């Protein structure tokens, strides 16, 4: 019974999914966060 | 704003907003540390119970 009980729902594996989602979200926030200007002329160094 | 032109005063207000944001970040980091310690204590209490 436990075999079908695992796959019947989808919230049983919450913790590991939360871990991987947190890691991916942190990475994505970090990569997107460099688009800011921080009160400068532009976010691209070469044009500056 | 009330005494200077925008082009120069905007730099000063940017300095101020950056400082306030950093202070908020420090507060939140302290809160995270305290929450972690409290979580450890709560787990100990749950085991006790």
């Amino acid at each position: 019974k436990i075999q079908d009980s695992l796959s019947s729902t989808a919230s049983a594996l919450g913790k590991l999914q939360d871990v991987v989602n947190h890691n991916a979200q942190a990475l994505n926030t970090l990569v997107k966060q460099l688009s800011s200007k921080f009160g400068a002329i532009s976010s691209v160094l070469n044009d500056i | 704003f009330s005494r200077l032109d925008k082009v120069e005063a905007e730099v000063q207000i940017d300095r101020l907003i950056t400082g306030r944001l950093q202070s908020l970040q420090t507060y939140v980091t302290q809160q995270l540390i305290r929450a972690a310690e409290i979580r450890a204590s709560a787990n100990l209490a749950a085991t006790k119970m």
